């Protein structure tokens, strides 16, 4: 009944990359999102012990928030664009997962992703 | 023809036939 | 719980599919009676539609995931005998089917 340290945000041994996507996705994605009025559920990862969530961490093997998510990108932790677009639908695909189809947290997370894939469409080359 | 009133009252029909 | 494929099965693959844009023709069985198709019954031997598969996933009828993908594969399959392959409601099944394959690709194991 204790929560596990959150993922990784840095890299021991990488260069940090600077990429057209990667700015886009710190400055415009990221952005858009973190003030969204949907998305302070997912600003900070799962308190499952304060949630009493036992099996949160049991059922999400590889938990994702947009905390841990800026964090990474203000480090060095990615490679690419893609390896961070990879992070937001794990974040939403873990809500989908633990929560109950039609729970208010899984209606805010779908509106988030919906907004995210509108902003993804318009990533630059 | 299919037809369907989506949210925000979005029409959409389909010629099947 | 369920297991683990079919819960994700119902939780992130039908999900998506039901909520996206081009779900709509797809989320009942075609009524060939009301849309006047006197020979879809001949055609399309084995109908299936999402919503049959919403409502096999929430009654846990699937006895495992590939019934499931089966029945998916049998409503697109369906849709691109029946229909011109030029005609929008082909390039709304072409466009589910490859975010179904997508989502697919990331089943989680048992
Ligand atoms: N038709």
């Amino acid at each position: 009944s204790t929560n596990p340290p959150p993922p990784e945000t840095s890299n021991p041994n990488k260069p940090k990359r600077q990429t057209n996507q990667l700015q886009y996705l710190l400055r415009v994605v990221l952005k858009t999102l973190w003030k969204h009025q949907f998305a302070w559920p997912f600003q900070q990862p799962v308190d499952a012990v304060k949630l009493n969530l036992p099996d949160y961490y049991k059922i999400i093997k590889t938990p994702m928030d947009m905390g841990t998510i800026k964090k990474r990108l203000e480090n060095n932790y990615y490679w690419n664009a893609q390896e961070c677009i990879q992070d937001f639908n794990t974040m939403f695909t873990n809500c989908y997962i633990y929560n109950k189809p039609g729970d208010d947290i899984v209606l805010m997370a779908e509106a988030l992703e919906k907004l995210f894939l509108q902003k993804i469409n318009e990533l630059p080359t | 023809w299919k037809k369907a009133i989506l949210p925000g009252k979005i029409l959409k029909t389909l010629h099947i036939c």
